[PDB]
């Protein structure tokens, strides 16, 4: 046990700087000694950004810096680029538990140019029709925040169905990228007129509708 | 300096599992190697540490007498044996290299292996073609895609016609249903006229179930 | 990476970080790098090397003479320093260049 | 008639003294702080008496000589003497006799006339730091292992052997010549 | 070697007076204060007797009148009250070096009063006459002045060259001399003469004393 | 001005980091100076000079590791043993010797090691190897050959370190140390020195190490070659009291062979010195290693008696000093328990109780016996042992051990310029003389020839029997059918050398009748009775109130019996034809009444001399004397003589 | 008190050999130095050799270095002298002496005569000397025996069974023209005796082995 504490929410506007911290006890050994900071990225295998409180390896940029430990330590990221928003962990030597690792901080850049969701909703296929299972795949496109709510309609306001929603991370040079997926309707989806997904972005709603057509 | 894990997969609760970890490009007998795991979508926690020539080894209190480390000579591979696994051991395991003289941090990491400890068995994903509407227009887009549905082991890789296209996204991160199975969708956007010139097909591969499928995507 | 020892004088008060090598780093030489406090930028840290066997023996003696009032941390230090002392052989050092790392 | 008598008993003694149970350790013991004892040896140098030397006179006491060999008559002094103090102890024993240092030629005959427990002071000595001599001269291959200055022999002796502390009490071999 | 010279080769001293003998060594026999010079007495017919050992030490069993002395190269032997029986030969000996050499010797004579000699004559018996030789003897005993003469007479016939004299040393008691004179002849010349005589002259005799005997006379 | 320091060890590729805070650590640990040891460590020493200082020390060859097993000396607590704190000794625990009791080990050890000093000096032989240690210690120090050969053995409760130092006449000095203890408890080493390179002997947990230079090792090996293997074996496998007794017998043999008058620099002597050190350490460390518990009072007495005897003997011989291993609390407890038993009736208790009482008497009263009443105790132990012992027979092992334990206070009192226990010491010596017969002397000589426990002590050592010359002794010597004849000769020599008047000046210099005689060399026996005291000599000049002469052959020395009235001499002998000893042929063998109690009986031989002496005490002794095989009237040379308290001598020759 | 007596040496011829044994008694023989000395009639005393007790390191004089051999035997308590290449110069009375402290000849022996004459041994002459009546019988007489014409080796001449201390004279032997010697024994007995006390002077010759008691009686 004995994990160290660090805030989960971290945000910084584009072009400036942001500070993360991970408090500790005897792991920060009072005087600054041996603290590391790694970046995670979606599905990647981590890369050492900072080590020994404030030392940078070969290949990394001077945008990242380390601060005096004292008992809390800090990593300062200056000039937040595009590849900067991700998961950041801190690590330290612990005389009790060998290694003490971080809980994770999801850094996101706020000063991003807005993008419009290009929603596409698909109807069930014939293979699904003959399999007695019907699913409606309504996948979104680029947006600005990771939080993008979706309301699903048959004709007007149905709820408590097979709605399944996620909020995937950034795709290759597509900024906040997209999310996908939704409701599982039974064999009788042609009993209703149509089905639509109304995605909600920054105060605006954009819907996409499909209907049974042969 | 490549460092590869391999040797992971789906296992039953209370069973056994042997993870390998091949490393190359550096003197493997000079550095200490640690195993660190990360629960899916959760933080990182240190598992174990072996030194050069397996002198003194360290285990976290979360493994104690359940995991064991193993090493070999020269640039051979590292190993971790897991006995009596529990649900909390479901994570991606990396084998990273410790730093050199008078340094307490990690150097290079490996890609990692997904170890899922659950009583749920494996199930192959079903593929269904998400067909577009043949509307007459100048360019635009086409609702072209396919749907892989209902599979328990997490990793599933899809590619359209063996990945001969670099435009249009080919993956959407899978969802976790209330039942426990996964489902994702490959939706590459090709222009509307690109129909008879090259028919679309999405090859899906689910290795933990040993299932490679490829289905037509041409619409009705 | 390595060092050489000659006998300017810094007392034990101005010592903050000592670095003890292993039985495989610098041949089989027990060497110790003693570094002053790092506090400040007007104040540079001075590093002088010394006989690692003598430092390890001094610390073993200090920790043994205070075993009654010793934490588990210092107890682990004692055990690992005792096994470190037994890792270096003063024998098999006779025909070796006792100035292997003096570059003049 | 004889008179009866009681059994012989031990003479009466006095009760033990009152034990001093109200005394502290600082009173019963010393200053607690102790210095380990060391000794400074008053080392004295050895010098030849000069006035005591080989008697150029020649004599032999046939009545009470220990044993004869060649033209030498040997006495073992009855009284035990210190090695240094025996130079005189034989200048007064008999006329014209002195402290003699046995050579390899006379040595086995000396060791033969000896019991297995006693020893003897002999006239081999070193003044400086080498060249062991006697009152007759010459060199001796002394089995030197102690502080030198003096020698002695026993029953199983092959060469004069140096003694550690030559203030002991042993008889001395002494010679009379022709 | 070391030569010892005794200064008095002969010495006559009246009984009860002091006699003194000297001995001189070639080189010094005294070393480290001890003088290796002893004095011995030899009586005629007896082995030498140890008188004095070293320079002055009287050997146990010797009267205190015998006194040795001296040092270096000169030594003396004194007899302050000389006595009868003390008349003998005296030698000095050295033991300094390896070869010990004695002295030349010294004969001591006692100056006593003049005594009259007693003269006797003995003829041959039958045990000798049948052998083939004859011998008449004459004894001259108990006289001190040693200088004396004896002459035989074969019926008043001088026969020089066929008579032998033999003197004894000074006697131990009374210190008196004796002299045996033997006169030999053949068996064919003994029964030829009768009165054999012996005529002696001595200082104690104012007149020459003669004594005679006749052959085969009752 | 010290703060903290971070140690970093990159071992096996992995980096560990520790932190040492010198503040607070020095505050909670007294007498600890980090900078002192930092200076003593020579941290800046180059590798060349460090290797030179390393090769200047005698490194031994790797031994095998002899497997041994330590004994069980200290037992468990015995039922309701009232635990006593040595610092607070209340006089209410004196419930006799029958009540079990134990003393707490922590305050007892603090009392034994009350003194504190430096034992790892800054001298050249020890500075190279050892960090200067200053701790609570106890030491045994001696110097012989006129301060030319010194031996100092210091000890804690964890390890002992003895040190020989010989100063040659040229001025040089050679030093060599032997450290014995537990491998985990050995002191801290300095520089590149380890212990396997210096270990001479090693069991499972114990270790014996030698510390010296190669030059000093050669100079000592010339005249000092110890059997360190058997030394360590005896030090580990023996108990405390047994090892102390072994060292005691070794010191006795040294006092006999040549004696402490001229101490030899033989391997045996130095071995005996280090074994004295080990004997003290085996009690100190044993008390200190039981772990804050308590040690039985019986074990404590049995061990500290031997320790006090060893201290007294090494102080008498080599003038050695022992600072430590005292415990004033143990002395108070023993002196308190001594007041719970009558010394005059000490001999009526059990043999175990007698040994307990004598142990406590030696422990609680070690100061030269200022309280002389203890003598009356030992006498009561001897007198009670005299009446229950078969007459004219060798002393049994139990009786010999009891009397050896009891005779220490008598030996102590006999070395005093004055003593208020005149008649008690006289009675003790008279019983010792009456116990010494021919068979007892034979047993003593046998034990001395072999070296067993029989030759360690016997009452004849304290006897008033002066006629024991050589010839009489090797005539009384046992027939060496399976013994070494030279060993019997050496045994006789040692037996007669211990009895010497020059030996430590004991004997009877304060006996009142000892001053009556003039020619003291012609004395053959002294008998101190109640009123008068008899002297048997070969001289008519005894200066007594009477003069007797017994029947003896021609040529052989005469037997003159002279009494002294009320211990007061007269003018000068009797100046007349000696009295005839009245004969008794009008005597009956059966004597139901105790009419001979308080007299003395002498069986002697006209041609040889005196044979047997007997203080005819209780009715048992008179009985065993009278109607038994003792009275033989066959040989015309053996006679039986009786000495009364009225000063009248008789000769008994008729029985019907 | 010390008794030293030499063997009865007889006659040897030039170039001969004769072992000379001198026996001791009354003291320890193996502790004293022994010496051989000689006395020639008309030459005086002359030391010829000496030997230390037991140690057996002998020293001779110069003229008799290779001529004499001195040996010792303390088991028999006898000192030995051996002759070799004898000449007319060493015809003398030999004495064995016992050296004391400072090596003076403390005790002398009886002496043994040694002669190197080529003439063989021969018998003596025996006849008495009669009292004669011309002397008045007033208590003084004169008689004896005469032994002439012999070789100078012996004089065993003791008058009247060794009971004579008055007037007993033994004259020295004088050389004869033929090469022999002559002497006589004379005694002045009390003339009151004459009869009864008529026994004989004992005259004995050692080499030829002749005891003689030739009656000394007066003629009628
Ligand atoms: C040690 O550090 C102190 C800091 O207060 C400094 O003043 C001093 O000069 C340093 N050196 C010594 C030898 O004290
Ligand atoms: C420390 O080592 C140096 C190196 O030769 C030496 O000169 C000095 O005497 C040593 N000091 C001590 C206290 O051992």
């Amino acid at each position: 046990q004995s994990v160290l504490t660090q805030p989960a929410s971290v945000s910084g506007s584009l072009g400036q700087s942001v500070t993360i911290s991970c408090t500790g006890t005897s792991s920060d050994v009072g005087g600054y000694d041996y603290v590391s900071w790694y970046q995670q990225h979606p599905g990647k295998a981590l890369k050492l950004m900072i080590f020994e409180v404030n030392n940078r390896p070969s290949g990394v940029s001077t945008r990242f810096s380390g601060s005096k430990s004292g008992n809390t330590a800090s990593l300062t990221i200056s000039g937040l680029q595009a590849e900067d928003e991700a998961d950041y962990y801190c690590n330290s030597y612990s005389t009790t538990t060998t290694w003490v690792f971080g809980g994770g901080t999801s850094l996101t850049v706020l000063g991003q140019p807005k993008a419009a969701p290009s929603v596409t909703l698909f109807p069930p296929s014939s293979e699904e029709l003959q399999a007695n299972k019907a699913t409606l795949v309504c996948l979104i496109s680029d947006f600005y925040p990771g939080a993008v709510t979706v309301a699903w309609k048959a004709d007007s306001s149905p709820v408590k169905a097979g709605v399944e929603t996620t909020t995937p991370s950034k795709q290759s040079n597509n900024k906040y990228a997209a999310s996908s997926y939704l409701s599982l309707t039974p064999e009788q989806w042609k009993s209703h007129r149509s089905y639509s997904c109304q995605v909600t972005h920054e105060g605006s709603t954009v819907e996409k509708t499909v209907a049974p057509t042969e | 300096v490549q460092l590869v894990e391999s040797g992971g997969g789906l296992v039953k609760p209370g069973g056994s599992l042997r993870l390998s970890c091949a490393a190359s490009g550096f003197t493997f007998s000079t550095y200490a190697m640690d195993w660190v795991r990360q629960a899916p979508g959760k933080g990182l926690e240190w598992v174990s540490l072996i030194s050069s020539r397996s002198s003194n080894i360290y285990y976290s209190d979360s493994v104690k007498g359940r995991f064991t480390i193993s090493r070999d000579n020269a640039k051979n591979s590292l190993f971790l044996q897991m006995n009596s696994l529990r649900a909390e051991d479901t994570a991606v395991y990396y084998c990273a290299r410790e730093a050199g003289g008078f340094h307490s941090h990690f150097d290079m990491w490996g890609q990692g292996t997904l170890v899922t400890v659950s009583s749920a068995s494996t199930k192959g994903p079903s593929v269904f073609p998400l067909a577009p509407s043949s509307k007459s227009t100048s360019g635009g887009t086409a609702a072209l895609g396919c749907l892989v549905k209902d599979y328990f082991p997490e990793p599933v890789t899809v590619s359209w016609n063996s990945g001969a296209l670099t435009s249009g996204v080919h993956t959407f991160p899978a969802v976790l249903q209330s039942s426990g199975l996964y489902s994702l969708s490959s939706v590459v956007t090709v222009p509307s006229s690109s129909l008879g010139t090259q028919t679309y097909i999405c090859n899906v591969n689910h290795k933990p179930s040993n299932t490679k499928v490829d289905k037509k995507v041409e619409p009705k | 990476p390595c060092c050489h020892v000659t006998q300017h004088l810094l007392a034990l008060e101005n010592i903050s970080d000592i670095y003890l090598v292993s039985n495989q780093t610098c041949d089989g030489f027990s060497l110790a790098s003693l570094n002053s406090p790092k506090n400040g930028s007007n104040q540079l840290v001075i590093s002088r090397c010394a006989n690692g066997l003598n430092v390890v023996s001094f610390f073993i003696s200090i920790l043994k003479r205070s075993s009654s009032a010793l934490t588990g941390h210092l107890r682990e230090l004692l055990t690992t320093l005792e096994t470190l002392y037994g890792s270096f052989s003063v024998e098999d050092l006779f025909g070796a260049n006792l100035n292997r790392y003096a570059w003049h | 008639t004889w008179v009866p008598k009681p059994n012989v008993e031990v003479w009466p003694v006095d009760p033990p003294p009152p034990v001093n149970f109200n005394k502290t350790a600082e009173q019963e013991y010393g200053d607690k702080e102790v210095k380990l004892p060391h000794w400074t040896p008053t080392l004295h140098t050895f010098q030849v008496p000069q006035n005591y030397t080989k008697a150029n006179c020649t004599y032999c006491n046939t009545r009470e000589y220990t044993f004869s060999y060649k033209g030498c008559c040997f006495y073992f002094t009855k009284k035990k003497h210190t090695w240094n103090g025996c130079f005189q102890a034989c200048a007064e024993l008999y006329p014209c006799t002195y402290f003699y240092g046995p050579t390899p030629d006379i040595l086995p005959v000396v060791t033969r006339n000896l019991n297995a427990i006693e020893s003897l002071w002999v006239g081999v000595y070193r003044v400086g730091e080498g060249n062991w001599t006697s009152l007759d001269g010459g060199t001796f291959k002394v089995y030197q292992i102690f502080g030198s200055h003096c020698t002695y022999v026993s029953k199983f002796s092959t060469v004069p052997v140096s003694h550690h502390e030559c203030s002991f009490l042993k008889p001395c071999l002494c010679v009379s010549q022709r | 070697d070391i030569v010892l010279t005794q200064s008095p080769a002969s010495l006559a001293v009246s009984l009860g007076q002091r006699a003194t003998i000297s001995c001189r060594a070639s080189k010094s026999v005294s070393t480290s204060g001890y003088s290796y010079m002893h004095w011995y007495q030899q009586k005629p017919g007896q082995p030498p007797k140890l008188l004095i050992y070293l320079a002055s030490n009287l050997e146990s069993g010797v009267p205190a009148r015998f006194s040795g002395s001296g040092s270096g190269t000169d030594f003396t032997l004194n007899i302050h009250p000389v006595e009868e029986e003390d008349a003998a030969t005296y030698y000095c000996l050295h033991s300094r070096d390896l070869p010990p050499t004695f002295g030349g010797g010294t004969k001591l004579e006692i100056k006593r009063t003049v005594a009259a000699p007693s003269v006797f004559i003995f003829p041959p018996s039958d045990e000798q006459l049948k052998s083939g030789t004859a011998s008449v003897v004459c004894l001259l005993n108990n006289f001190y002045p040693r200088e004396a003469k004896v002459q035989w007479k074969v019926d008043n016939a001088l026969q020089s060259g066929n008579s032998q004299e033999s003197v004894t040393e000074q006697d131990s008691k009374d210190s008196t001399y004796s002299l045996s004179s033997t006169l030999t002849l053949s068996k064919a010349d003994y029964e030829k003469h009768k009165v054999y005589a012996c005529e002696v002259t001595h200082q104690g005799l104012s007149s020459p004393v003669t004594k005679s005997f006749n052959r085969g006379e009752c | 001005s010290l703060s903290e320091v971070k140690l970093h060890l990159d071992i096996e590729g992995h980096a560990s980091h520790y932190t040492i805070p010198w503040t607070e650590l020095m505050a909670k640990v007294p007498g600890l100076s980090p900078e002192a040891l930092w200076r003593e460590a020579n941290v800046t020493e180059d590798l060349a000079s460090m290797l030179n200082r390393y090769k200047l020390i005698y490194k031994t060859s790797g031994t095998l590791g002899i497997a041994l097993a330590e004994p069980v000396d200290i037992p468990a607590v015995s039922e309701g043993s009232m635990q006593v704190d040595a610092s607070k000794v209340h006089p209410g625990v004196i419930s006799g010797l029958n009540s079990p009791a134990c003393m707490l080990s922590a305050p007892l050890e603090k009392q034994l090691f009350y003194y504190i000093g430096t034992m790892l000096p800054n001298t050249r032989p020890h500075s190279y190897v050892f960090y200067q240690l200053r701790c609570h210690l106890s030491y045994v120090a001696l110097s012989i050959n006129g301060d030319k050969f010194q031996y100092t053995g210091a000890m804690t409760s964890k390890f002992l370190m003895g040190t020989y130092k010989r100063v040659t006449e040229k001025g040089d000095e050679h030093v060599l140390s032997l450290v014995f203890g537990k491998t985990k408890d050995l002191p801290d080493l300095r520089g590149p020195f380890s212990y396997p390179s210096l270990t001479s002997a090693q069991s499972g947990d114990y270790s014996l190490v030698i510390v010296t230079t190669f030059v000093h090792y050669a100079n000592f090996h010339n005249y000092f070659v110890p059997n360190l293997k058997d030394m360590f074996s005896r030090a580990v496998t023996m108990t405390a009291a047994s090892y102390a007794r072994y060292v005691l017998q070794k010191l006795v043999l040294l006092e006999m062979k040549g004696g402490c008058r001229e101490p030899e620099l033989d391997t045996e002597t130095l071995t005996t010195m280090f074994e004295v050190s080990v004997a003290f350490f085996k009690v100190g460390h044993a008390v200190g290693e039981t772990g804050n518990g308590c040690v039985d009072l019986r074990w404590l007495a049995k061990s500290f008696f031997e320790l006090t005897v060893l201290k007294d003997i090494i102080g008498i011989c080599y003038g050695a000093t022992v600072k430590g291993m005292q415990s004033y609390g143990l002395e108070r407890l023993a002196a308190m328990l001594m007041a719970t038993v009558k010394m005059e009736e000490l001999g009526h208790l059990t043999t175990e109780k007698q040994e307990y009482a004598l142990r406590l008497a030696t422990v609680g009263y070690p100061k030269a016996g200022v309280y002389s009443g203890l003598i009356g105790g030992a006498t009561s132990v001897l007198l009670s042992a005299y009446n229950r012992h078969p007459l004219f027979q060798p002393l049994h092992t139990v009786m010999r051990e009891t009397l050896f334990i009891g005779s220490h206070v008598v030996l102590r009192e006999l070395r005093l310029n004055v003593t208020t226990q005149g008649p008690n010491l006289a009675l003790y010596q008279l019983l010792s003389t009456a116990l010494c017969s021919a068979l007892e002397i034979g047993e003593v000589l046998r034990g001395l020839a072999l070296g067993t426990e029989s030759g360690l002590f016997s009452p004849c050592y304290l006897s008033l029997r002066f006629d024991l010359t050589r010839d009489k002794l090797l005539s009384m010597a046992p027939q060496e059918a399976t013994l070494d004849q030279a060993a019997v000769s050496n045994a006789v020599d040692g037996f007669l050398g211990r009895l010497s008047l020059e030996r430590e000046d004991r004997d009877a210099w304060h006996l009142p009748a000892y001053k009556c005689v003039d020619r003291l060399d012609k004395v053959l026996m002294i008998i101190p009775l109640i009123n008068v005291t008899f002297i048997i000599s070969s001289d008519r000049e005894v200066r007594g109130s009477a003069l007797y002469e017994a029947s003896t052959t021609y040529l052989s020395s005469s037997l003159f019996l002279s009494p002294v009235i009320m211990n007061k001499c007269s003018q000068g002998a009797v100046a007349g034809e000696p009295r005839q000893i009245p004969k008794i042929q009008n005597f009956t063998r059966t004597q139901k009444s105790c009419i001979f109690c308080g007299f003395a009986l002498l069986s002697y031989d006209e041609k040889e001399g005196l044979e047997t002496t007997t203080y005819i005490t209780s009715q048992e002794v008179q009985n065993s004397i009278l109607s038994s095989n003792y009275f033989d009237f066959d040989n015309l040379h053996v006679h039986y003589l009786l000495l009364t308290t009225n000063g009248t001598v008789m000769e008994i020759a008729g029985l019907y």
